[PDB]
């Protein structure tokens, strides 16, 4: 049932009539399958209104979750101090799954070790594990510093990650002063994000709160840059971009910009880049600590203030125009640097380019979904490109999140039709999509089966998604993308005008029928 | 048992239950019992294909979960799961059945999923498997895969054992441990249906439950992976009197000879059509052959999957090791070898292409193996300065 | 008919039924149009090889080609100089066209001038024109040079620029040491590139031509970079990246990338950046001359080996991995510059994303079409791909060119199913996707056309156009993006193998029929 | 008339007789007869919207172009001419006509295509039309319409005198100088039709050469663009008898008043059928100025296209102004929006009631936009 001169993959070569009929003889004969007239009715069910009711009237069935569990984001915070080996106290199906994750998105080895607590750590505790699993990961890897999650078998046993390192410490099996941060991450509490918090002030705790007396305020002459889970490779590299820019000093901590984006030159780089220890212990030193996403850096921020006594600036992501500018203002402030006119014209550039795409932006409306800080700059921006964002789903998200997205969207004429969700799935979002059907979806890569469901109901009920977010799996190194910053809103305006049109040109490709606005010049 | 802190790839037994064996199944819905972090990196991580109208009768790629917050964890969720069962069949009404995959906090808090079970199920009249996977079970996969055909084997299989309404054939086959990766179930099924066999039952890949209850109606089992199903398979021989035996559709000369094998238990007519199938496709695979053995032929691969590697030529040899033994495909860590400039595919096509197996596989194996062997890729690790 | 709250464009609006009985009325009573099945058979026949054979046998008809004319080249090269005003010889309709044609792929204002040369010209010539023109452009504009280049109605009636010029100078229309640089850019010879050859030679010869003798070769410790007809700001953008990030002292030449992208800040720049008249003095001190797109700068690079006595090297366009290598190694050798480690990291990723997407890239069948630098360019890199080039078109390529492609081609295993056609339009490449299908086309908007005709005789029949090169008149800011160099390739490399998946996920959405293939994972 | 050595978008003959008169007729191909650039410059350059299917029956976006080269300029190109229509024929042979536009060259080598076009009509029973619109004649695009207008009266016009086949009513009229653009004459001849009245003929817009040659069967000419067809309808009101008058489709005012002028020219019943169609729309653009003139009503437009912002509490002003209406890049830069009455560059259509709905909510987007409040940086 091949060609050798034409190898047909999967698709389409079960397309064929043999295929299609054993296919068919196999559902008619042995699967019981229901009746496609029932599975009609059921799916045009499911589109409805009546359906939205009931589906938002969950309360213990999660579908197609929108978040990620915490020790995810402990361990890609992790990966962004140098020569450190992600390490997660607890069950090795964890870290199996951790690195498959990461490594789907980035496309890159990601490094991270568990100590297997089995069955026997179930009721003696993870005290051994953690001894020969510290042991061995130093001896192996040679880590400058292993810093230390949990999984939520760990956090349900109630295993004391500070008394565990000390004993393995006290009992040789590590030296007393190698560096083990730890942080319990449990996955029962927040989500992925919230594992990035806990684990970044675990680290900076380890660092300097027993160091405290001999630090000074803006000694260093530098700002601490806090990026938060970040997942495009970009947005590191446009923050410390523009901050040289300006000549600004700063210690960007957490960097996995590095080590998730290692040169193939036929050697294998378990290591490269990241924050530095000396950058973590001199860190209280700098002017004041910027964070990038401060919505889920909560925890962290709480550690700065009260014991770096950094009096951190009460800033958005800087996502988009309005936000991007804020940003550059305080760090200007902290700094004492003007910004540059090199800024100054990236700037009028996005501003030009919003001009330019105004008319195919304009009114367009959108179903947005993703971390909280993320989604928040998303709708900022939408905003400021005249879109009207409708349904914003943060699964992740808190009230106190939603408050403040309900307050820029009541600022703005374009968010009066904009409703925020948080604690709801991407099945809650398809029921939306369904009912108040949005012109595109703007999230990560599980948005394209809601995609698949509205063309089922009729092409011209389809929502194409665009794919802006984590994780995406569909497509390749849109890790390398940019969304922070003026360059990172000029990258999206493109996404999304580009989409815009590439939609416009497929509804009116059809010859003598919708092709009279087939137009060359758009 | 393995090392502390030596960054391996090992799943867990909720991997094993859930991801390989209970996952696949496309009538019924899998609930991710436990916090989010699990169902979420397990989400359609394994192209186990399917046909079907996903999310209304078929829920393959989908997730399902308890989500547990902290209360859940603190206070039980056995209520939780009551409830979520009852939003399930409110929502997803044309499911056939649900299994319960139990997460590591669902073993630590004493949470008794087997009576929510019992008493939902009796409720609803519908079959709700617990499965006690809880992922710090064990030592790998292994033991997932074992509980979850214990599971099968107590709460599914034995359901039509006073049934005898289904019409049965002397060339009646289940396709039992077959993941259909990439379609290859589907690759394999139909050279078994041209020799004359029907296949009545196969699970898990693109298989249902019903078919999993008319597995002890056959009269063959057809085995794929022996490692994951081996359990099921000898309790139907033992309690059934089911014979079973192993099938390798990888490449030509092992799909004709595990064709021949399989004839071999059926009478003439069986035998007879399997020779016609085996002349039917030998041009097909012969073709393949001609193309790409002289692209692929004396490469050497490191580490069932040996027949179609040798079928184009290639040597199965079998961190300094690599650089002595300097092999083309690793064959048997994706992206650390790939960093040290070596290929590495498996005989299963995970990733993105398949089916591999059968005669249909086999020219999809071969020119993959073409392109990622011969790929200039591998070629411009060197800078020309350095 | 229309609805205030869901207001209709042309698209759908005109698929109401009101409009289309209006329509069906207006062709069965007036139009006299041919009969359905007519045009099916006609279209049906022109999707074959026997049309095929009949298209190829064009000698006299070009339809819809792939280039422009000189002016328009020789307009691009003047707005690279700093202050300078494109002044175009001849008639006004022309101008009014190549602005429009910039504007329309930049998004950006345009500056050209004309001297409105009429009938009285045709019959006089055009010097009264020349004189007024240049009098009142340089007192309305304050342009610091203007370069001179000719429409073909000047070219025909032959126009003497070099004695026109002279003469508004001698009789002191312009002052005499003004810069008005001139070049001859016949409309019927060659294309746009052939212009911008034709102008950069001109202003090249202009400032230096007369003042040879106290140049010396390699004085100023600088590479000259001619780009020619470039229309990614990202080229110019990632040329000077590179060889700022090298320590290499360079002079851009023909500059325009400022002026292309002025910001907008509320006032409107005529002039931005740009090759100062100081840099092109002093360009004969440089060490050696580099031509990014040899294979339109025949004239530029005889007058740089003959007068400047540069030694220009044999490069390709750097473009894809084994180009730019070559560059980035001549460029070391001529000035001494190492090859920086952030220059061979960035190579090292490209090959990263490379090894990522080469499952999805390998044995893809491409038509594309352009200028010969840049097509040549894409030929090679979709070899370093793996991917195999089917209809290669150049429709200003020479035989030579043609020549250079081939061997290329057949030092590639990939390049087994390739044929190059020079001379050849848009309607001959609609023809060969027809009869030898390949997998994408790479090409600028006008193969939005083609994709439309392939998507008529059928879905499986449908060719997806990729947009690269000029003019993309139906996206937004793709004329911001880069080709050459590392970037460039990972520009090229990340939109070709997303195209793939989209095409992919485009063809495997159907529920329940091909969705088996709808992977979260690609 | 045009000072040289000035900025202006002002276009040629050529691109008023090939972009804007003959461009848009469907059925017939056009050739841009010279050098490439013409051609490439103007191919599906105007939105002048059509239905067909394009390259068989249909051939608006289309280039078709003899491409000159140097021979061709020296050794002159009607040889190839006759040898270019001969390759038409072959490749698209369901083409209805053809149209020699020239180009600057044609006009200065002494090239004869009238003789060429002639021969090769009779020869092929095809109606060539040869159109002297070389880019240097004149002073701007009017002599352009001007030369089309009168290649259409000498061509294509005359072609069905001795014909009495076509089965005429009093209800008949033809309307001239539509372009079509964005569907604008499309959303014109709706109301035409709603009213009673029968448009036998519609050119250029949507055009087809059939079109042109019945409109001497009509009752009335409703030009819409004067400056280009008055000479059209000046010849065919001498030669046919046949009247004609200007229609304002731009907004809801001057819609209505268009509407009721046109009926006036016919029976009782006509009115009556004009007087139900402006009832049957009057809520549609009533709820359209309910929605956007509280968002457009004092703003500044800066100058047909006064109709429709008057129906939209906007001000016209001849300055501060909001709005340019009368080089967009130029004025955009300046952070002043431009936009014409005609939806050019990428929407429609705006005349007719289903345009003005379409007209409010662009200007709406356009003036009320954030991205004008954003030149300023904050720290500037
Ligand atoms: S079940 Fe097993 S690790 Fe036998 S857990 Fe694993 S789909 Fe492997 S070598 Mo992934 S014992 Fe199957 C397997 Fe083999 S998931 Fe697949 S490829 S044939
Ligand atoms: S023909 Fe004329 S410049 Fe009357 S040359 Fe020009 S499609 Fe203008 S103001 Mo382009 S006299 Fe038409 C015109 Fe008006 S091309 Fe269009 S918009 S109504
Ligand atoms: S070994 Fe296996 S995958 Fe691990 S938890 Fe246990 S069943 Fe599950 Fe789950 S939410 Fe995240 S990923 Fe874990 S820390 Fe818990
Ligand atoms: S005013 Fe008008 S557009 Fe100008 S040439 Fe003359 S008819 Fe044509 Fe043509 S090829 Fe290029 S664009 Fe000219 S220089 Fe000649
Ligand atoms: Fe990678
Ligand atoms: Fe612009």
């Amino acid at each position: 049932s091949q060609q050798v001169d034409k190898i047909k993959a999967s698709y389409p070569l079960f397309l064929d009539q043999d295929y299609k009929d054993m296919l068919a003889k196999k559902r008619d004969g042995f699967e019981e399958k229901y009746p496609q007239d029932k599975i009609d009715e059921v799916f045009q069910w499911t589109t409805t209104k009546e359906y939205q009711e009931l589906n938002f009237q969950r309360e213990a069935l999660t579908v197609n979750p929108a978040k990620a569990c915490q020790p995810l984001g402990a361990v890609l915070c992790a990966l962004g101090f140098e020569k450190t080996m992600p390490y997660v106290h607890g069950s090795q199906g964890c870290v199996a799954y951790f690195r498959s994750y990461f490594n789907r998105h980035f496309r890159e080895p990601v490094s991270c070790v568990s100590d297997s607590m089995t069955e026997d750590a179930a009721v003696f505790g993870g005290q051994q594990n953690m001894k020969d699993g510290l042991q061995n990961c130093k001896a192996t890897y040679k880590p400058d510093m292993i810093a230390v999650s949990t999984t939520c078998m760990a956090e349900v046993i109630g295993d004391d990650l500070n008394a565990f390192i000390n004993n393995s410490k006290k009992e040789g099996f590590i030296p007393d002063e190698f560096p083990v941060p730890f942080a319990h991450t449990p996955s029962f509490v927040g989500s992925h994000v919230t594992g990035w918090d806990n684990m970044f002030e675990g680290i900076a705790r380890y660092f300097t709160l027993k160091s405290m007396d001999d630090k000074v305020v803006g000694s260093n002459k530098k700002i601490n840059i806090v990026p938060g889970f970040e997942t495009y490779l970009g947005n590191f590299r446009v923050i410390k971009r523009m901050l040289s820019e300006m000549g600004v000093g700063y210690s960007l901590l957490s960097d996995p910009e590095e080590v998730l984006d290692t040169p193939a030159d036929g050697q294998f780089r378990m290591y490269a880049g990241g924050t530095t220890q000396e950058e973590m212990k001199d860190a209280p030193n700098a002017l004041n600590t910027v964070l990038l996403q401060p919505w889920h850096l909560e925890k962290t921020k709480k550690f700065v203030e009260g014991t770096w006594k950094h009096e951190v600036p009460k800033l958005n992501i800087p996502m988009g125009l309005d936000w991007t500018d804020e940003f550059l203002m305080k760090v200007s402030e902290i700094s004492g640097q003007p910004i540059p006119a090199s800024l100054t014209k990236e700037r009028g550039r996005l501003v030009d380019m919003m001009t330019d795409s105004h008319t195919w932006l304009h009114g367009k409306r959108f179903a947005l979904w993703g971390d909280p800080d993320f989604v928040m700059g998303l709708v900022k921006f939408l905003l400021e490109l005249g879109c009207e964002p409708v349904h914003i789903l943060c699964h992740n998200g808190n009230k106190r999140w939603k408050k403040a997205v309900d307050a820029i969207l009541a600022a703005s004429p374009y968010g009066k039709n904009a409703t925020v969700y948080i604690g709801k799935d991407l099945w809650h979002l398809r029921s939306l999509v369904f009912t108040d059907k949005p012109d595109f979806m703007i999230g990560n890569s599980y948005g394209k089966f809601i995609q698949r469901d509205t063309l089922h109901k009729g092409k011209e009920f389809e929502v194409p998604l665009i794919r802006i977010g984590f994780p995406i799996f569909d497509r390749h190194h849109l890790h390398r993308s940019t969304t922070l910053g003026y360059e990172g809103a000029m990258q999206i305006l493109t996404t999304l005008v580009n989409s815009i049109l590439e939609r416009l040109d497929e509804e009116t490709r059809g010859m003598q029928a919708t092709d009279y606005n087939h137009d060359l010049v758009r | 048992k393995s090392q502390p802190g030596l960054m391996t790839i090992r799943g867990c037994a909720y991997a094993g239950s859930k991801g390989v064996v209970w996952g696949p199944i496309k009538d019924m819905i899998h609930i991710s019992h436990g916090p989010v972090g699990c169902g979420q990196y397990s989400r359609a991580g394994r192209r186990n294909y399917y046909i079907g109208t996903t999310g209304v009768n078929a829920f393959v790629t989908m997730n399902f979960t308890s989500d547990f917050q902290e209360k859940d964890i603190v206070f039980g969720g056995d209520k939780k799961l009551a409830k979520l069962i009852d939003e399930v069949e409110t929502l997803f009404p044309l499911n056939k059945g649900i299994s319960v995959q139990s997460e590591c906090p669902i073993g630590l808090i004493g949470d008794d999923i087997e009576s929510v079970s019992k008493v939902k199920g009796a409720e609803l009249s519908k079959t709700i498997v617990p499965v006690r996977c809880e992922g710090f079970r064990g030592v790998s996969q292994s033991l997932g895969h074992h509980i979850a055909n214990d599971a099968v084997r107590d709460w599914v299989l034995g359901k039509r054992d006073e049934d005898t309404t289904f019409a049965s054939t002397p060339y009646d086959v289940a396709i039992i441990g077959d993941y259909n990766i990439g379609g290859d179930a589907w690759s394999s099924r139909i050279l078994l249906e041209e020799m004359g066999l029907r296949c009545v039952a196969q699970w898990s890949g693109d298989g249902s439950i019903s078919e999993i209850e008319l597995t002890p109606k056959v009269k063959l089992n057809l085995v794929h992976c022996y490692r994951s199903m081996n359990y099921i398979s000898r309790h139907m021989e033992e309690k059934y009197g089911i014979p079973w035996m192993e099938y390798n559709f990888f490449g030509p000369t092992k799909t004709i000879e595990s064709l021949r094998a399989i004839a071999a238990k059926f009478d003439e007519s069986i035998q007879k059509k399997c020779e016609e199938v085996i002349a039917k496709y030998k041009p097909e695979w012969e073709a393949v052959v001609a193309k790409y053995r002289p692209r692929l032929e004396g490469k050497r691969v490191m580490l069932h999957v040996i027949g179609a590697y040798e079928d184009l030529g290639m040597e199965v040899v079998g961190e300094e090791f690599v650089k002595r033994i300097k092999p083309d495909l690793i064959g048997s860590e994706k992206f650390i070898f790939q960093k040290m400039g070596i290929p590495f595919r498996e005989m299963h096509s995970w990733d993105y292409s398949g089916p591999y197996h059968g005669f249909d596989g086999f020219a999809i194996f071969a020119r993959d193996m073409d392109m990622t062997l011969n790929n200039p890729c591998w070629k411009k690790l060197q800078a020309p300065w350095e």
